[PDB]
């Protein structure tokens, strides 16, 4: 998306955690949504966009819940329970069947960026970018 | 550029959906708190007349709201529509919609124009099953009256006047009885006066005209044989018109006597007709009641058009045309005629035993001058339900039974189609399922655990059931006498998933100022 | 100094391109509504227009376009509904798409409009032939040929879900007039009743109307009645010219009075001597006029809408007679099987059922005052496709089929005729895919795979093969009940292109002031 | 479409490798097609959206005034 | 911007706020007519936009002859 | 070339005697050669362009 | 509606409307300069909204004067000024290719193609396009003869086209003959070029090249010689600013008891002259400072008959000293202790004559130790032209440099852009399916240029381009040579003609850097579907 700054600068980017910040917002709660997107960046560094589309679905269905005589607070921790179960299920799915490699193997580290490099403006030029990043990190 | 000239706005796709789906529910949340006696009424103030209306009637509740949105004003039509065709439930005819399309909205995440196919085919299966569960009969006037009351009751409930529910349900079922099936509800006029208290609102077997007898005449009448005259008791003159010039000075010497005499033929023509009382469309000259009072003939100058006939169709005495052309054979067989003594002006009366029937369901309610209105429109909502059963013998149980049977039936089909169109079906049901749910919000019972509770019982029983608003047991509606007419609950269903169609097809719009 | 200050001029490629690409505007908006996955639009003109009709004309009328090369589309459409009912939307599509595909040559050129103009002028009349080759009246000839030609039309409208009803609804009324082998398309009457629903629309096999009253004691219904179409005022309407009654003598007034009374008294009795059951007039009688006739058991009529009463005589066979004193006994209408006053909505209609009668009046009910009208205009597009289905039993295999077939023809001819005339020939050819294009884009099924596979097949055969999204993929629209009357597809191309050249015949544009 | 077919492949192969690949224009295995993301990636996302919803859901009234 | 309608120049005093505006004025017409009952009570002088003077203790008089904009109030005035 | 009347009506022609018919000129000199074409279209049908 | 955020002044367009607004915004900046390119093309005049004009045919400079409103348009302006950096010429054309790439790309997603598919359809067609350049440019490594052709092709579609052949050499010769440097073992021609001036008035053709630099300056004092020629001249480029001298700041001067305020007053000036002489004593035929000489320090450089120039262009005294072997001195001190100056600092030229050019005069420096000095002094009617004549120069000098800094050249004139057109579509369409339709448009978008080269001529040219097709397609397909391909457009005279047979020739580099960047720009906008544009900072306008 293109972003015309209140200053004048132009921004075109796929980083939804930067895109959200750039697009002026009013509603104080909508603002909240921004920080939780900028969090995933300071924490992990990816999924800045996906986490937002999550904060939606949840809040969007907690909508459906309240609408059916389901208490908010009961939904709060009620959700948080499914949170700790999700962050735990993520291992029971990579223990396991798939992979958890950390070193001695670039076949994956690169492919992590290949997917990561992939789906951005640099999609076409990623080969050089993917490896480069991996190499520029794994060496530190 | 052109176009036709801005400023003109244009909304298309995603947002145009929300703004419409969310745009309707906006109306729906406010509208819903009007179901079951644990129901609310909203105030409605009009700019001009600077007077307010208080009552609960989905039709009026929205017909009295200035609303900018097309999608909202749209709903305001649905209401003002069912009110016309059916008469009751208008309050909810939108509720299942706003929910319905809110369902469609979520489902829209998936082509829309196909969703309409489901809601028109799947809610058709619902429309069908609801006919099956219907209970017809009986057709014995012995049994009818006992059903019509149960209908009038279930309808008259939740309305300010519920307090003496019976008192009104009786008012309704009576006026409906007179005039077989099916006759217009335009002959029985709901007149209202501001008179102390509530429940002093009786039904009248005659008419309650505004006018009060002229001069110092008797206020009562025995074996009333009234007369339906048209022409004013004044010296006549062609409509084309003509001028009379007194060419002869001696011509006036006879002209003067022609005056007093050319109207004395009114008196002679009255006594001769055996008539005892009279009343005329057009007004009568002061030179007339004078003669009337001494004779004892009663004077009732000027009567409205539709009132001229009410007094007529009450006694079937034919509307006389001009005085002295009236046959004693045509007369009003009125049982009595009196002047009720209300504060200030007092209306006259035309009581009838049959009668006749041209009912006048006059309602007082001094308590609040703006409650009569609030009430005499609920009596109506009764009337029009006590009639639909006559025209349509079919009836069905409420309390959430209506929706329960559908959502139940519809529910299975959705799990069978195992088609994308099929999910559509499932929502069509979950929209209905919403109505009872919402009906719980108001009574106070938890919704979620109340429908599931209610849906099991339909299975154990099927389809008789519902959710009790107040009386304990969560008892079946047929037991508690909570039922309304079947075709009404059809139009409601169809008529909603209709606007749900048109409104779900718009996609894009263009608005000017 | 001329020119006058000020009036805009576009000389050059400007108007040459800023008129085609400007016409494309309105032609870019409607290009979404067409076919099974339709996109109906809503619009609020000045005041609360609040109208939602998918009729391409009905749409292009509200845009009220001001641009010249655009008001051409709001015209190339307006015509459609004069010749052929439906198709109004699809014209503009091509009408513009043509203009569109004219840009490439015109821009990389160095090519005068005159060249492009005649270049299409040929291709057009070329396509007109192929069409006249396909229609075939009538292989499996049946009275259902019209019925299924309407299910091709009503299809994908605001009635499609409930259409099989509004199908037989249309056909019926159409076949009530002597247009078979000539008769107007007005006599069927479309009435608007407030509340109700699409499904609850009544197809009165006679007449329909409401009127003012003064006394209801009249009989509400009469079986096989006698109907007089009077057309008079009886109260006491003053004479045309300045009518006056100057008098002499004391005892004359009353004479004049009883005379006036007598004059009307007689007229009333005259009606009685006809033995009618319901007096229907186009003017006003109130008061005693009703009173008496009601005593006799006849529901008097307030003057009945002009076009209303003009239906009643034909249905009842009666003949409206403005004169009362010469009323013959063979001028009345009894054809009415059952005349009642069954109240509907907030109103009360007097329906004359029953037939041997021409005006099949339809009292269409609705759920929304903005929808009752969207259904009306949704049958005007039908009743006409029926009328034309009768006038010419020649049927075009529509559904983007006749288009994909014409294309192959034009594309065939163009190759042999190579040169600066090959491109413009392959123009209307390619641009003919305008329909099957968004016809599918609206739905969703991939269009490019569909036509790249539709052409690849239709080319080697399948002359009448369109895109039927009923099952996905595409097949011979000839087998399924997909039938579009001939006049539609034909006349449309000649028209859509008529402007697709006019807007190229344009050099510049000069304006004015207010 | 893909969702429904994912539900199956999910229940059948414990959603171990199955998912949606834009390239494949269908439903092949994420691992098979080398489509990989860090375990933290999607786990540290949920933990947020949830603890966030909590915050938002705790809100009952919004008033304004100079902080 | 939204609109959100509803309509401009219109307002929805809803729910408890409605409960307020409803109740919160009914007893408004209290402090006005409180004086009238009791032989020990006192009267009220009412003026108008036409420059006139009324000093009477009747309630229909001090309720009909008043200017009020809260439904309930006007309602009880009724 | 299209021309929009001072009343708003839309007009398209090839005829030059009509182009000017719908055209409001100011130049007293141009007025002449316009009066020409117009003072011909009435007397003789065609040939209005060879005039200008 | 909405609520979304945030208004007012902050808005956003979505999907279609943007993808359109973007394309319109591009064709805008594009279609303006779509007339310029091609010999048949013309120049334009831009008004400084204050009367002032500026005639130019350059696409880059022309787009700059436009103002570039909007992101999409300015994006092209940015892509333009990129081309000068790569090359120097073709700015007028590169914009077109890009614009056409979007125009078509969008016309595909308007056909529900989806951008991702397209953005690759170019990604590939581009690589293969260069793979075809490998067949065209290579044969153009061997073919001073073909250097004057490239410098001439950079004249057409320009003001100096009429005098092409004449200035074609003035261009070549200064760079080829007198403009070579060497940094870190690399040989290249001045990418910062060689001083070029403008002479108001005078003849068109008679623009005097110079066998030396043309420092634009006037003699300090009139008392100095106006010329010092002959041979072996003493040049001195001294950036010492030897004018006067004031106390070192922070070093205040408080005196007492004297009566010595004068004993150092002159001492302040003495130290100045002492340095002036120390330099004059090593040669001092001509002195060239950057800071400037003072009246009280000119008399000294005057009496010795030493030409002195007050405050010269620093960028000049460098280029000058580099050719005369001199050394642009910074500070007097050279190691410690030193005054200082050494005859080893002075330069080596032949003539230092101050010429005249219509109410104006500049000092020239003919001949040098290292024979690398060139300065072309143009001369025409008005500044309005004499400036634009320079634009054709700065834009033609470049085409040569880039050429002589890369052995590979390319048959321009619509030739290359024609071969690719046929070659990819006929031969690139192996993938087929949908990706094909993308590649296709990428090739079709290339015809855009050959097209406009023709449309520029009022005459019907729809056919002249059609021929260029069949011809070029002839190289391979369809249905030992002699290769019948490699021809091109002869805009001057209708019909095809072999371009290599003609002076026409564009540097391969130009045909690449422009083909490549034209894509990235296009892509970057393809990825766009929503443009949030937030309002700036408004004036306080506080009601309180
Ligand atoms: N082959 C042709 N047949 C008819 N007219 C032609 C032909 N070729 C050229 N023309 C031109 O068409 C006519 C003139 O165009 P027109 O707009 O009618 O001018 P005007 O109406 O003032 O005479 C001819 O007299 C001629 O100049
Ligand atoms: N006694 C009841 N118990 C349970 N549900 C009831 C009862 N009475 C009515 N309902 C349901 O809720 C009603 C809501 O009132 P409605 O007729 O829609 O508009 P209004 O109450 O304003 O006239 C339904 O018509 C009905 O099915
Ligand atoms: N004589 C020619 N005939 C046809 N095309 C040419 C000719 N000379 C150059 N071209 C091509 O078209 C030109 C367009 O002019 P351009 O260089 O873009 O602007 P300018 O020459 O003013 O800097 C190219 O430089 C070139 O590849
Ligand atoms: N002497 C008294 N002692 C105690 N109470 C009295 C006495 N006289 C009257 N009352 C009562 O006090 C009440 C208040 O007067 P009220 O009816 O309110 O006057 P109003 O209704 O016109 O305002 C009784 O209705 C009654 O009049
Ligand atoms: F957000 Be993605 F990783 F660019
Ligand atoms: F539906 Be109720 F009568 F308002
Ligand atoms: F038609 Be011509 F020009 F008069
Ligand atoms: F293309 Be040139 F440099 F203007």
């Amino acid at each position: 998306k293109i972003l015309i700054s209140p200053d004048g600068e132009i921004t075109i980017t796929n980083d939804g955690a930067t895109i959200l910040s750039q697009m002026e917002l009013d509603n104080e709660i909508a603002k909240l949504l921004v920080q939780l997107s900028k969090s995933q960046d300071d924490e992990i560094g990816d999924g800045t966009t996906g986490v937002v589309v999550l904060a939606s679905a949840l809040l969007d269905q907690a909508l459906e819940l309240i609408q059916k005589g389901i208490h908010p607070i009961k939904i709060a921790n009620g959700f948080d329970e499914a949170a700790k179960l999700a962050i735990s299920k993520l291992e029971e799915t990579c223990d396991d069947i798939s992979a958890s490699n950390d070193e001695l193997f670039r076949d994956f580290l690169l492919r992590a960026a290949k997917t990561s490099l992939g789906s951005k403006i640099v999609s076409k030029d990623h080969d050089r970018f993917a490896e480069m990043a991996v190499e520029a990190v794994i060496n530190v | 550029v052109q176009i036709f000239g801005d400023q003109v706005t244009e909304e298309r796709a995603e947002n145009a959906r929300l703004s419409a789906f969310v745009g309707a529910i906006a109306v729906g949340d406010l509208v819903k708190s009007t179901l079951g006696p644990k129901g609310m009424d909203k105030l409605l103030q009009s700019a001009s007349s600077n007077t307010c209306m208080v009552t609960n009637d989905g039709a009026t509740i929205l017909k009295s709201i200035p609303l900018d949105n097309p999608a909202a004003k749209v709903l305001v039509n649905i209401s003002k529509v069912q009110d016309d065709e059916v008469g009751d439930g208008t309050t909810s005819v939108t509720v299942l919609s706003a929910e319905l399309l809110r369902e469609a909205e979520k489902l829209i995440d998936i082509h829309p124009q196909t969703i309409i196919e489901g809601y028109r085919l799947a809610s058709a299966a619902a429309l069908d099953a609801l006919t099956k569960a219907a209970v017809d009969n009986s057709h014995d006037k012995t049994m009818f009256r006992e059903d019509l009351i149960h209908i009038a009751k279930t309808t008259l409930s939740s309305k300010i006047l519920s307090q003496d529910k019976d008192h009104f349900a009786e008012l309704a079922t009576n006026a409906i009885l007179r005039l077989k099936g099916s006759t217009n509800l335009e002959h029985i006029q709901i007149i209202k006066i501001l008179g102390g208290k509530l429940s002093d609102s009786f039904l009248d077997e005659g008419f309650i005209l505004a006018k009060k007898f002229g001069n110092n005449q008797p206020k009562r009448i025995e074996n009333a044989k009234i007369l339906i005259a048209n022409t004013t008791l004044d010296t006549d003159k062609v409509k084309i018109f003509g001028t009379k010039f007194k060419v002869d000075s001696t011509a006036k010497l006879a002209q003067l006597e022609k005056a007093e005499r050319e109207k004395m033929k009114n008196k002679i023509a009255k006594i001769s007709k055996f008539g005892i009382n009279t009343f005329i469309n057009r007004q009568l000259i002061y030179d007339y009641p004078e003669q009337l009072f001494t004779d004892l003939g009663i004077n009732s100058i000027e009567h409205a058009d539709f009132e001229g006939v009410e007094r007529l169709a009450l006694v079937t005495g034919g509307e006389v045309v001009s005085t002295f052309d009236e046959p004693s054979k045509c007369k009003l067989g009125e049982c009595d005629v009196i002047e009720e003594i209300m504060l200030g002006e007092q209306p006259f009366l035309k009581f009838s035993g049959c009668k006749a029937g041209e009912a006048c369901t006059i309602v007082l309610r001094g308590a609040t001058d703006q409650t009569l209105d609030e009430a005499e429109r609920s009596l109506h909502d009764a009337l029009s339900v006590l009639s639909q059963t006559t025209k349509e013998t079919r009836t069905v149980l409420g309390g959430g039974c209506a929706e329960m049977v559908m959502s139940k039936a519809v529910d299975t089909e959705a799990q069978n189609i195992d088609g994308k169109k099929s999910l559509a079906v499932e929502a069509f049901a979950r929209a209905l399922r919403q109505l009872p749910t919402i009906l719980a919000d108001n009574a106070g019972f938890d919704s979620s655990e109340l429908v599931s509770k209610l849906r099991s019982s339909i299975y154990n029983g099927i389809s008789t059931s519902g959710l009790d608003l107040n009386n304990g047991t969560i008892a079946d509606m047929r037991q508690l006498g909570i039922v309304e007419s079947y075709k009404l609950k059809r139009a409601v269903v169809s008529s909603a998933s209709e606007a749900a169609e048109v409104l779900l097809r718009v996609d894009n719009i263009i608005r000017a100022r | 100094v001329f020119m006058n200050a000020s009036q805009e001029r576009t000389t050059g490629r400007q108007a040459q391109i800023s008129n085609i690409t400007a016409a494309k505007a309105v032609a870019d908006v409607i290009r979404t509504c067409l076919g099974p996955k339709a996109m109906l639009k809503m619009l609020l003109d000045p005041m609360g227009g609040l109208v939602l009709t998918n009729d391409g004309h009905a749409i292009l009328r509200e845009i009220d376009v001001a641009h010249p090369a655009a008001k051409s589309m709001l015209e190339l459409s307006r015509t459609q509904d004069e010749e052929v009912g439906d198709g109004t939307t699809t014209v503009i599509i091509l009408a513009g798409e043509i203009l569109a595909q004219c840009a490439p040559y015109l821009i990389e050129k160095n090519i005068h409009p005159v060249i492009i103009i005649q270049a299409l002028k040929k291709a057009l009349t070329d396509a007109l032939e192929v069409i006249k080759q396909v229609s075939k009246p009538v292989d499996v000839e049946n009275d259902a040929a019209m019925k299924k030609l309407i299910q091709a039309s009503i299809g994908t409208k605001y009635v499609i879900h409930w259409s099989e009803k509004m199908c037989e609804l249309a056909l019926d009324a159409v076949k009530t007039v002597r247009k078979d082998l000539i008769d107007i398309k007005r006599y069927v009457r479309v009435e608007k009743i407030p509340g109700g629903d699409v499904l609850d629309s009544r197809v009165l096999k006679g007449v329909l109307l409401n009127k003012d009253v003064v006394h209801p004691k009249m009989s509400r219904h009469i079986e096989n009645p006698r109907v007089v179409l009077l057309d008079c005022p009886l109260e006491y309407k003053k004479g045309e010219s300045q009518t006056n009654i100057e008098i002499e003598k004391e005892e004359d007034w009353n004479r004049i009075l009883q005379i006036e009374e007598e004059q009307v008294q007689l007229m009333c009795e005259q009606i009685l001597a006809v033995r009618p059951t319901l007096v229907i007039t186009e003017k006003g009688v109130s008061d005693l006029a009703q009173h008496y006739l009601l005593k006799g058991g006849c529901s008097v009529l307030r003057r009945v809408k002009k076009s209303d009463n003009n239906r009643i005589a034909r249905v009842t066979g009666a003949t409206i007679v403005n004169r009362v004193e010469d009323l013959k006994e063979s001028d009345v209408g009894t054809n009415c099987g059952l005349f009642k006053v069954e109240m509907i909505g907030d109103e009360y209609f007097s329906f004359l059922d029953n037939g041997s009668g021409k005006a099949c009046t339809i009292m269409l009910r609705g759920g929304s005052k903005d929808i009752l009208n969207e259904i009306d205009r949704n049958l005007q597009d039908a009743m006409a496709v029926a009328r034309n289905v009768m006038l010419s039993p020649s049927l075009s295999p529509g559904g983007g089929a006749t288009e994909m077939a014409v294309s192959v023809k034009l594309a065939e001819k163009a190759k042999q005729l190579e040169g600066i005339q090959q491109w413009p020939y392959q123009a209307v050819a390619d641009a003919m895919e305008c329909i099957p294009r968004t016809l599918i884009q609206n739905a969703g099924g991939d269009p490019i795979r569909l036509l790249s596979q539709l052409r690849a097949k239709h080319a080697q055969g399948n002359f009448t093969t369109g895109i039927d999204g009923d099952k996905g993929k595409i097949v011979d629209m000839v087998s399924y009940g997909i039938w579009e009357p001939e006049v539609i597809k034909q006349q449309s191309v000649k028209t859509a292109i008529e402007s697709a050249c006019l807007l190229l015949r344009v050099d510049d544009i000069v304006s004015g002031v207010r | 479409g893909t969702l429904s077919t994912l539900k199956s492949k999910q229940l059948k192969e414990k959603i171990s490798n199955i998912g949606v690949d834009c390239l494949g224009y269908g439903s092949n295995d994420m691992k098979e097609l080398f489509v990989v993301d860090p375990f933290i990636g999607k786990k540290q996302q949920i933990l947020l959206a949830t603890q966030l919803c909590r915050m938002i859901l705790k809100i009952d009234n919004v008033i304004i005034s100079g902080k | 911007m939204s609109l959100q309608l509803l309509n401009p120049k219109a307002e929805s005093l809803r729910r408890d706020a409605a409960l307020k505006v409803n109740v919160t004025s009914a007893e408004g017409l209290q402090s006005v007519l409180e004086t009238n009952l009791g032989p020990k009570g006192t009267l009220k002088m009412l003026v108008d936009g036409a420059g006139n003077i009324k000093l009477t203790k009747d309630g229909k008089v001090l309720l009909t002859e008043m200017q009020i904009q809260s439904p309930t109030a006007v309602l009880i005035a009724r | 070339k299209i021309i929009v009347n001072h009343l708003g009506k839309i007009i398209i022609t090839n005829d030059a005697a009509t182009m000017l018919r719908e055209l409001d000129i100011v130049h007293p000199a141009v007025k002449v050669l316009v009066m020409a074409t117009e003072q011909q279209k009435i007397d003789m049908g065609d040939g209005t362009n060879l005039v200008m | 509606s909405r609520s979304d955020t945030l208004f007012l002044g902050g808005e956003k367009i979505s999907g279609d409307d943007i993808r359109n607004q973007n394309v319109l915004a591009t064709m805008a900046v594009a279609n303006v300069v779509k007339s310029s390119l091609g010999p048949v093309g013309l120049d334009k005049m831009l008004v400084d909204d204050i009367g002032d004009f500026t005639v130019t045919n350059d696409g880059a400079t022309i787009l700059s004067l436009l103002d570039v409103q909007h992101p999409a348009g300015k994006i092209l302006v940015e892509l333009a000024q990129q081309q000068d950096r790569e090359i120097g010429d073709g700015t007028t054309s590169v914009v077109i290719i890009a614009s056409e790439l979007l125009k078509r790309a969008n016309e595909l997603v308007k056909n529900k193609i989806h951008p991702t598919t397209i953005i690759t359809g170019f990604r590939v067609a581009l690589r293969e396009a260069i793979r075809f350049i490998n067949e065209v440019l290579s044969t153009s490594v061997d073919t001073k003869e073909t250097l004057i052709n490239i410098a001439k092709t950079s004249m057409s579609s320009k003001i100096i086209g009429a005098d092409s052949d004449f200035f074609s050499n003035m261009v070549v010769d200064a760079l080829l003959a007198v403009k070579t440097q060497n940094s870190k073992g690399e040989i290249k021609y001045p990418v910062k070029a060689v001083n070029v001036l403008k002479a108001h008035g005078k003849s068109a053709t008679e623009s005097l090249l110079v066998p030396g630099y043309a420092l634009n300056c006037t003699v300090a004092s009139q008392a100095m010689p106006k010329r010092i020629a002959g041979g072996n001249v003493k040049i001195a480029c001294l950036d010492l600013n030897l004018q006067k001298a004031r106390m070192a700041m922070g070093v205040q001067i408080n005196i007492d008891d004297p009566e010595q305020l004068e004993q150092i007053r002159k001492r302040e000036a003495g130290i100045v002259l002492e340095r002036v002489k120390k330099i004059i004593d090593a040669g001092a035929q001509v002195v060239l400072t950057t800071k400037g000489i003072d009246d009280l320090c000119l008399k000294e450089f005057v009496e010795a008959k030493i030409m002195g120039v007050r405050r010269c262009k620093k960028e000049d005294l460098r280029r000058i000293a580099r050719a005369t072997g001199a050394t642009l001195v910074s500070s007097m001190s050279n190691l410690e202790g030193e005054e200082t100056f050494e005859s080893s600092y002075l330069g080596l030229c032949d003539e230092v004559v101050q010429a005249k050019f219509s109410d104006d005069e500049c000092i020239l420096i003919k001949g040098t130790s290292k024979h690398s000095s060139s300065s072309i002094i143009l001369r025409g009617a008005n500044d309005y032209s004499l400036d634009e004549m320079e634009r054709s120069l700065h834009d033609s000098l470049s085409v040569v440099k880039r050429t002589l800094e890369s052995g590979n050249v390319v048959p321009g004139g619509g030739c290359v852009e024609a071969a690719l057109n046929i070659y990819l579509d006929n031969f690139a369409t192996t993938v087929g399916s949908r990706e094909q339709l993308a590649i296709a448009e990428f090739a079709a978008a290339l015809l855009i240029i050959p097209k406009t080269l023709a449309v520029n001529a009022a005459k019907d040219s729809s056919e002249l381009v059609a021929k260029l097709r069949s011809y070029h397609a002839a190289s391979q397909m369809a249905k030992k040579r002699r290769s019948y391909r490699n021809y091109g457009l002869d805009l001057i005279r209708g019909k095809i003609v072999d371009e290599i047979h003609a002076g026409v020739l564009e540097p391969t580099i130009s045909k690449v850097k422009s083909l490549k960047s034209a894509l990235e720009a296009c892509v970057a906008i393809l990825r766009i579907d929503t443009m949030i544009t937030v309002d700036p900072e408004p004036p306080k306008e506080d009601p309180h």
